[PDB]
RNA sequence: GGUUCGUGGUAGGAGAGCGUUCUAAGGGCGGUGAAGUCAGACCGGAAGGACUGGUGGAGCGCUUAGAAGUGAGAAUGCCGGUAUGAGUAGCGAAAGAAGGGUGAGAAUCCCUUCCACCGAAUAUCUAAGGUUUCCUGAGGAAGGCUCGUCCGCUCAGGGUU
RNA sequence: CCGAUAGUGAACCAGUACCGUGAGGGAAAGGUGAAAAGCACCCCGGAAGGGGAGUGAAACAGUUCCUGAAACCGUGUGCCU
RNA sequence: UUAAGUUAGAAAGGGCGCACGGUGGAUGCCUUGGCACUAGGAGCCGAAGAAGGACGGGACUAACACCGAUAUGCUUUGGG
C-alpha cells in the first residue's frame, strides 16, 4: 500500500476526506497515486452500504466523515454523507459485482506537474 | 517566403527554455504546437505563444498556408541577466542569476 | 600628454589568436593559451625542420635497402660499391630509381657489384 | 569537494548528450481529429477519444 | 666595393630600431565614406606595415623634428563583464482535503465544509522600537526562495478627533 | 593638461545612495536623431514581446536608443571522430 | 550457395573550419565636467541676527532651482 508522503494519521486522515468527498461529489479531480488508493477504500464502503446492516452501517460510521451533503424537506432534516452511502449511492451498485469506480487520466497540473485523474463512481 | 517571432527579455533561462525548443525544431506547425501542449514544462506556453506568433506573421503578413508550414528555425539566444543576492550563513550573500531569454522561431512553408 | 591604451594590445593579441586557428578549444579563443600554443608551434616547428631533413634520409635507406637486397646486396655493401666504382648519386635519387625505374637502379647495384 | 580543473566545453557538452526531454507520446483522435496523449481523455472533444463522458 | 675570422646565451654592458598620444612645419586623405571595428591566402630580418572588402558615419594620415601619463600575461594586482562547478546544493522546524468561485492562466487568491495545530499561547492588551507598513480601488515588470488573479510589493486616493 | 576605469570623490539632483551607535567611510551611473518626424493602422498575444505598415539618410538609430571588441552563449553545416 | 580474405559506410554526442546571431561594453569619435596656471580685481561675514540649515510658497508638485506667510515673487530705476 502507498505512504503519500505522509505519516500513518495524517494518511488515515486524507483517505477519509477523500472517500467521503468520492461518496458526497460522485467525481472528483486528484493526483493519480492518490486516486489509486481511495478506489480500494471507496469500493470497501460501499460494499459495507450494499450488507446494510446495522454493524456494517456502523463500519461505515467509523471511517467516513460527519459531512451534511443535502438539507431536503420533509421541517427541513439535513442528510449526511453516511444516509447518503446506504440510502442512495450503495442500493444503486445492487447487482454490479465490483468495480464501481473508474479513473480517467486528465493530465499534469501547471503548478507541480502532478499526474491528475478524475475518479468518478459507476 | 518564412515569417520570424520573437520573444524578447522573456524571465526563464535560456538552458531551461532551449530544452524545449530542441523539440519542435524542424517539425510541422500542427504537430510541434502538439508537442508544446504535452510538453509539462514552464517553457511551454512561452514557446506556444512565439510559434503562434509566427504563424499568424506568415498567414496575415506574407499569404503563407498555415496547413502546410514547418518550424524552419528555432533558437533561445541569451537576454541581460538581473542580479540578485540570496544571504547565506555567516553573514555571506551569494549571487543569484534571475536569466533572460530572447526565444525566436521561424516557420517556412516547405 | 596622457596615451591611453588604444587599438595596439588588441591589434598585437588578435594576431597571436590567428596564429592558434585550428587549436583545441580555448587553444584557438584565448590570448594567455593561444600565445604559449604559438611560441611552442614555433619550437616544434624549428626542431622538426631539422628532424625532417633526417627523416628522409632514414626512408630513402631504407628503401633503398629493399631494392638492394632484390639484387642480393645489403645497403652497407651497395653504398661501399658505389663509392668505390665512384658514384655519387645521393640516397634521395637512389630511393626514387628503386620505386620508380628498378632497372636502372639494377644499372647502378650492377656497378656496385663489379667494384667490389 | 571542489572542481580541480574548470571543466571544458566539449566535456560539459558531452555530459549533456543525455539532458533532454523526449517526446511526447501522442496520437491524433478520430472524433476531435486533434493530438491527445494515448490513454488520456481528450479535452477538446471533451471526452475520452471517442467514447463520450 | 672585396678577402679573412666570426654570429648558443641568464644577470648585465653597448648599439640600432618598431609602435603609441601630443606639438610644430610642410605636404596630403576624407560623405565618391575619416577614425574605430570585422575578415582575408599580401609586404618587411624583428618590433611591425599595407591593400581589398564588410560594418561605421566624421574626422585622420604621411614627412622631418620635438615632447612624453609611450607598449602588460603574471603583482593571492584593482574595476567591470562572463564562465566552470550545474540544472547540481538549497528552497529556513509544522496537515491538509475536496467542492464551488474568480481569472488569459490557479496545489499556491476568495468562499464553503470537513480535517489538523497553539491555548501561562501560536490568544487578548500595553510600552519600546519601526514610521504609513493601516483602509479602499487598480496592478502583476521587479520584490516574495515555487506560483500568484494575491501581498507588509507597485500606482492612485484616503485614514489618527 | 584629462577626455567618462581618465579628469575632481562627484560631466549624471554626490558628499547623494549605501555602510556605521558615532566620529567617520563613501560609490556606480555621459551619447536616439538634423528635427520627435518618438512607429497612425493591421495582425498574434492578458500583457510583455514581436511581424507588417509608416517616419527617417539610417530603426541592425525605437525613449538608457553613436560605435559596438573579447570572454561567454547559441543555430546551421564542409572535413574528421 | 558454402568457405576464406579484404575493404566500405555509420554520429548518441564531440572536434576543427566557416557563416549568421545573442550577450557584453572594450575601442574610436564626441563633451555638458575637471586640472594647472597667467593678468587684473577682491581678500571677510556676524546681535541691523552670520555660516549653515528646517519647514514652507506653483492650478495640479515627488525632486532640483528660485523665493519667504508680500513666498515660482512686490516696488522702483535703467536696459531690451
Ligand atoms: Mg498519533
Ligand atoms: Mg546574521
Ligand atoms: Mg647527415
Ligand atoms: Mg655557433
Ligand atoms: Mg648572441
Ligand atoms: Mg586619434
Ligand atoms: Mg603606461
Ligand atoms: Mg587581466
Ligand atoms: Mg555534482
Ligand atoms: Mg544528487
Ligand atoms: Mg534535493
Ligand atoms: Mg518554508
Ligand atoms: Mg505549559
Ligand atoms: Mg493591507
Ligand atoms: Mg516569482
Ligand atoms: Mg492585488
Ligand atoms: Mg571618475
Ligand atoms: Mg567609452
Ligand atoms: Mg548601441
Ligand atoms: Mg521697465
Ligand atoms: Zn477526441
Amino acid at each position: 500500500y502507498r505512504k503519500l508522503g505522509r505519516t500513518s494519521s495524517q494518511r488515515k486522515a486524507l483517505l477519509r476526506d477523500l472517500a467521503t468527498d468520492l461518496i458526497v461529489f460522485e467525481r472528483i479531480e486528484t493526483t493519480e497515486a492518490r486516486a489509486k488508493e481511495i478506489r480500494k477504500v471507496v469500493e470497501k464502503l460501499i460494499t459495507s452500504g450494499k450488507k446494510g446492516d446495522l454493524h456494517a452501517r456502523r463500519q461505515a460510521a467509523a471511517f467516513i466523515r460527519h459531512e451534511v451533503v443535502e438539507v431536503v424537506q420533509v421541517k427541513n432534516r439535513p442528510v449526511y454523507a453516511l444516509q447518503k452511502l446506504f440510502d442512495d449511492v450503495a442500493p444503486r451498485y445492487a447487482e454490479r459485482q465490483g468495480g464501481y469506480t473508474r479513473i480517467l487520466k486528465k493530465g499534469p497540473r501547471r503548478g507541480d506537474g502532478a499526474p491528475m485523474v478524475i475518479i468518478e463512481l459507476v | 517566403t518564412s515569417a520570424k517571432a520573437v520573444a524578447k527579455t522573456v524571465r526563464i533561462a535560456p538552458r531551461k527554455a532551449r530544452i524545449v525548443i530542441d523539440l519542435i525544431r524542424g517539425k510541422q506547425v500542427g504537430e510541434a504546437i502538439a508537442i508544446l501542449k504535452y510538453t509539462p514544462r514552464s517553457a511551454s506556453p512561452i514557446i506556444e505563444k512565439v510559434l503562434k506568433s509566427a504563424i499568424a506573421n506568415a498567414e496575415h503578413n506574407y499569404d503563407l498556408d498555415i496547413n502546410n508550414l514547418v518550424v524552419e528555425e528555432a533558437f533561445v539566444d541569451e537576454g541581460p541577466t538581473l542580479k540578485r543576492f540570496r544571504p547565506r550563513a555567516q553573514g555571506r550573500a551569494s549571487a543569484i542569476n534571475k536569466r533572460t531569454s530572447h526565444i525566436t522561431v521561424v516557420v517556412s512553408e516547405v | 600628454p596622457r596615451v591611453k591604451g588604444g587599438t595596439v594590445t588588441r591589434k598585437r593579441r588578435k594576431k597571436i589568436v590567428k596564429l592558434a586557428k585550428g587549436y583545441y578549444g580555448s587553444k584557438h579563443l584565448l590570448f594567455k593559451v593561444a600565445n604559449q600554443a604559438v611560441m611552442k608551434s614555433y619550437q616544434y616547428a624549428y626542431r622538426d625542420r631539422r628532424q625532417k631533413k633526417r627523416d628522409f634520409r632514414r626512408l630513402w635507406i631504407a628503401r633503398i635497402n629493399a631494392a638492394a637486397r632484390m639484387q642480393d646486396l645489403s645497403y652497407s655493401k651497395l653504398m661501399h660499391g658505389l663509392k668505390l666504382a665512384g658514384i655519387d648519386i645521393n640516397r634521395k635519387m637512389l630511393a626514387d630509381l628503386a620505386v620508380n625505374d628498378i632497372a636502372s637502379f639494377n644499372t647502378l647495384a650492377d656497378s656496385a657489384k663489379k667494384a667490389l | 569537494a571542489v572542481p580541480f580543473r574548470r571543466t571544458s566545453k566539449a566535456k560539459k557538452r558531452k555530459r549533456r548528450t543525455h539532458v533532454k526531454l523526449q517526446l511526447p507520446g501522442m496520437n491524433e483522435c478520430s472524433n476531435c481529429g486533434e493530438y491527445r496523449l494515448s490513454h488520456h481523455v481528450c479535452p477538446e472533444c471533451g471526452q475520452y477519444d471517442g467514447k463520450d463522458v
